[PDB]
């Protein structure tokens, strides 16, 4: 019973990709991971200089 | 139009060049050229030399895929000289993999084909090659201290007031930074349209100008802001300004370049200040700025550069030196 | 604005944290973008089927 993102349940097949991935609705969550863990990565080596 | 400045007040000259006879040195020194470039532009050439060469070899290594006949479909009767090599885009991630040296390894080099180990080969040596240029001109890019220069910071407008009875052209330099510049050094040079008795004209004659400094050197230790100013000797060319000649059309112009090695790079910058004719404040004594706090001193930037008015002559210094003479010899 | 000479000013130990947060920046934000990509792609399911892997 490890970790997954989206839903282990019902054998993991919430990340088939059919019927157009916007769709897919752990996709989008993961979509909106992508700007957060942007700026975080982005700006941690500017504020640690200062 | 109204008056050109020689070095703008930002420390960039204004001067412009025309009518060189190009002789390709200006591409010949391309390192030079490279580290000049904006840090966008000098990006873009980094990505475009690594992806020209990433896909040039990958042309080779396709071409030579091609021409071995090994990825066309095959059942056993043949051997790849690079293995897993059934499409051009195969080579075009093989060239990454190699010159790179990532080295995935599921497209190797086998041992079949000799010409294939010679572009490896090739292939090796111009990446190591490029990658150590790129680090060359990335290593004198990240040292450079240009950026330093803007650090230092100069009075918005000089003035001209009498200390010790004679007259001088005072000034102020600081600088913002907590670190020190080594071996640091005040040029000065007045810049004026300057003819001569024997027929000759100057378009701007630059003529140097004394620091006035305790033991007549040009070495300055600065960390806190400093009232450097020049003394107006016989020899000094300020000898006849006139404060009524000190109007926007008066040919003049005060240069200052403060050298002096940055400590932490180790290399060395320059710090360029024009005054004009109009941006000259006659007899307006500096304010104090260096105050004194509980056990440590306080800089006041912010009146960094106000100057207060103090009474004194308006008379060329060839008509004041000449009257005190004058007048202490009658006495 | 010179980060350069300001990261040279910067004291061993601290030095040592940029660089180490330098690095892990990039490798952990791009290993968001691989795993995206692949979820996307619909690579990430496991099973005997058509679908061949961008990135095995
Ligand atoms: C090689 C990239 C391949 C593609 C990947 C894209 C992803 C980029 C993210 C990762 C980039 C790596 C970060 C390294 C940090 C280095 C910092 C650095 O070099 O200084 C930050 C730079 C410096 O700008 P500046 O002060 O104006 O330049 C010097 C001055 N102007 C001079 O003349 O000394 O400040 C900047 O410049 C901002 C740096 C961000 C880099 C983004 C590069 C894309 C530039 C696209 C520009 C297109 C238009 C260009 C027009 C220019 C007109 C003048
Ligand atoms: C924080 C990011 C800001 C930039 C975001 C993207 C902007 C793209 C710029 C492309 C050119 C188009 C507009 C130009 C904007 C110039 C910005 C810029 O110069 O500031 C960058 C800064 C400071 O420099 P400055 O003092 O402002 O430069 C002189 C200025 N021109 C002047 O007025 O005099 O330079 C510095 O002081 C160093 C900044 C380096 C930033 C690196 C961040 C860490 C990246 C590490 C992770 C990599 C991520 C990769 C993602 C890839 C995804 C595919
Ligand atoms: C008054 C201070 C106020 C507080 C500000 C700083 C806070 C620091 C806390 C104090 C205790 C620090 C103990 C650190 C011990 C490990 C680091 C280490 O060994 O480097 C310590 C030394 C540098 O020491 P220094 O006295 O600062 O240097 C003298 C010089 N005048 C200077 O300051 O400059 O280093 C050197 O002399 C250079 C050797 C480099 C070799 C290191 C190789 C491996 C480094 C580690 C990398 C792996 C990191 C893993 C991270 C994993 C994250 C997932
Ligand atoms: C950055 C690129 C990575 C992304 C590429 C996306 C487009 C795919 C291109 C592509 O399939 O190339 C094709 C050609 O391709 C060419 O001939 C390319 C011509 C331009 C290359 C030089 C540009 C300068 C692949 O050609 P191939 O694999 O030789 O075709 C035979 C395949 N077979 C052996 C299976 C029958
Ligand atoms: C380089 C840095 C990383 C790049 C970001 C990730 C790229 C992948 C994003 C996937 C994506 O946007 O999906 C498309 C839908 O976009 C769209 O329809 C556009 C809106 C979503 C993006 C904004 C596919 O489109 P699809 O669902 O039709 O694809 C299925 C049939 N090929
Ligand atoms: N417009 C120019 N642009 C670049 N360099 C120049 C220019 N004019 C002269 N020089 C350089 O000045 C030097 C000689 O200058 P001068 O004009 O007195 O002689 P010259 O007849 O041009 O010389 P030469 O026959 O060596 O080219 C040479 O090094 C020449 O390259
Ligand atoms: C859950 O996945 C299954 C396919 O694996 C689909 O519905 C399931 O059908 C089987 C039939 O034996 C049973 O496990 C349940 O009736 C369903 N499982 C559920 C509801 O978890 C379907 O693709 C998925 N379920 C939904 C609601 O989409
Ligand atoms: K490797």
């Amino acid at each position: 019973m490890p970790l997954a993102f989206c839903g282990t349940e019902n054998h993991s097949a919430a990340y088939r990709v059919d019927q157009g991935v916007l769709n897919n609705g752990c996709f989008v969550d993961a979509l909106n991971v992508v700007p957060h863990v942007f700026l975080l990565f982005i700006t941690f080596p500017i504020l640690f200089i200062g | 139009e109204r008056r050109a400045r020689f070095v703008s007040k930002k420390g960039n000259c204004n001067v412009a060049h025309k009518n060189i006879r190009e002789q390709g040195r200006f591409l010949q020194d391309v390192f030079t050229t490279l580290v000049d470039l904006k840090w966008p532009h000098t990006l873009l050439i980094f990505t475009m030399s690594f992806l020209c060469s990433w896909l040039l070899f990958a042309m080779v290594w396709w071409l030579i895929a091609f021409a071995h006949g090994d990825l066309a479909p095959g059942e056993g009767t043949n051997v790849p000289c690079v293995t897993s090599i059934h499409s051009f885009s195969s080579a075009f991630l093989f060239s990454i993999e190699v010159q790179v040296t990532i080295g995935f390894g599921g497209r190797m080099v086998t041992e079949e084909c000799p010409l294939a180990i010679l572009i490896l080969i090739v292939q090796n040596i111009v990446g190591l090659m490029i990658n150590a240029i790129m680090l060359g001109c990335i290593f004198m890019k990240t040292a450079q201290a240009h950026r330093r220069a803007e650090t230092l910071i100069f009075s918005k407008h000089a003035v001209i007031t009498l200390r010790h009875g004679r007259l001088c052209f005072m000034l102020r330099v600081g600088d913002l930074r907590k670190s020190m510049i080594i071996s640091a050094t005040i040029h000065m040079q007045v810049v004026r349209k300057t003819t001569s008795p024997e027929g000759e004209v100057v378009p701007l004659h630059q003529v140097d100008i004394p620091m006035e400094n305790g033991v007549g050197g040009n070495s300055i230790f600065l960390v806190a802001p400093l009232i450097i100013y020049h003394v107006i000797d016989s020899n000094s060319p300020l000898y006849d300004l006139a404060p009524s000649d000190l109007h926007h059309h008066q040919d003049l112009e005060i240069i200052v370049i403060l050298e002096g090695v940055v400590e932490t790079t180790g290399i060395t910058t320059q710090a360029r200040t024009s005054y004009l004719a109009d941006e000259i404040l006659w007899g307006q004594r500096f304010v104090p700025i260096v105050a004194e706090e509980d056990g440590r001193y306080s800089v006041d930037y912010s009146k960094f550069g106000n100057t207060v008015k103090v009474p004194t002559p308006l008379c060329t210094a060839r008509q004041l030196d000449e009257d005190r003479s004058l007048l202490d010899a009658l006495t």
